[PDB]
């Protein structure tokens, strides 16, 4: 019951994204 | 376990204002993911 | 490339720094990445 902070590393090197958990 | 959607259009204060939202109270956070997807996809800068 | 990293014990605030550095310097995304993790590492144990 939340969204986890992610990223992932890669070209640009760092995206900001979200694991929903449920 | 959750999936991943990532927000790489959204600025620093919005990105960060996602979560603001979801950490007070993580029930809204689908809401919330939803309009930072929504967001991502509102402004989405290619 | 695509390397995942979860931030789940920073909160809102604690990864507000980590977009500014990213987005304001994208150079060192991974330095900063350091620091997002360093700072996960750093109020990970509770």
């Amino acid at each position: 019951e939340g969204v986890l902070y992610v990223g992932s590393k890669t070209k640009e090197g760092v995206v900001h994204g979200v694991a929903t958990v449920a | 376990d959750g999936e991943i959607f990532y927000l790489p259009n959204l600025n620093p204060d919005q990105l960060c204002a996602f979560f603001h939202s979801v950490h007070d109270d993580p029930s809204q956070s689908a809401n919330l993911l939803a309009e930072a997807k929504k967001l991502n996809d509102a402004q989405a800068p290619k």
